């Protein structure tokens, strides 16, 4: 996982066009 | 003594002095605010800033 704008795609692999869009809104 | 007092009395018999004071307040405020939000969102390739 990143930190400055934390990201760890496995955790939300537990959860692409919709999830990443919002996740990556930043 | 009576005459001296009379002369001073003449000096004293003076009207209270009024003055009209006009102090004016001038306030001018000029304001410019600009904010720009620049937005690129595509979810097909998951690219969105």
């Amino acid at each position: 996982s990143g930190y400055g704008k934390d990201g760890n795609i496995g955790i939300k692999d537990e959860d692409p066009f919709v999830d990443l869009g919002a996740k990556d809104a930043t | 003594r009576l005459d001296e007092l009379r002369r001073i009395v003449s000096q004293l018999d003076i009207p209270v002095r009024q003055v009209m004071i006009e102090a004016r307040i001038v306030e001018a405020n000029v304001g410019y605010d600009k904010s720009l939000g620049v937005r690129w969102g595509g979810a097909y390739h998951k690219g969105n800033w």
